[PDB]
């Protein structure tokens, strides 16, 4: 989109678009971010639906 | 065998080889349904259960 | 003084996207009867029964 900005202003509208915490999620993060011995574990039955 | 199947709860390799098409044999003590119908077996309705 | 030339920018982002903050929600997780829970050694956690 076309801005008017101070260039003061753009750097900081810029740092925030090009620095973003927002990171791509899919299945596999998610089954990595339960712990790695808990998913090990023959008692747990761990699925993805 | 289904009663390992239902006493560990892990589904995984039934529900690949169902999915796959792969053929197999479920071992267990199981009810069945007693169909009569011609027209039910040429309709394969064993295979959709 | 203002100048356009050196204020009109063009900013760049993502259309659009949904953040998700409870990851294991994701996960269905169920468990085993406890009578046949086992432990690391595969063995049941209690075997007295």
């Amino acid at each position: 989109y076309p801005s008017i900005l101070h260039p003061i202003d753009h750097a900081f509208n810029e740092y925030f678009l090009q620095h973003q915490l927002v990171e791509p999620l899919n299945n596999d993060i998610i089954f990595n971010y339960i712990p790695e011995r808990i998913r090990n574990d023959v008692n747990y039955i761990l699925n993805m639906d | 065998n289904l009663e390992e199947l239902m006493r560990t709860g892990d589904y995984a390799q039934i529900t690949n080889m169902l999915l796959n098409n792969q053929p197999v044999a479920l071992v267990g003590a199981l009810p069945f349904i007693t169909d009569s119908s011609v027209i039910s077996l040429v309709a394969k309705l064993d295979a959709t259960v | 003084q203002f100048d356009f030339r050196a204020s009109m920018h063009m900013l760049t982002s993502n259309l659009t996207f949904t953040v998700y903050s409870d990851l294991l929600a994701f996960v269905s997780a169920d468990t085993v009867e406890p009578i046949n829970a086992v432990a690391f050694d595969n063995m049941r956690i209690m075997n007295e029964l």
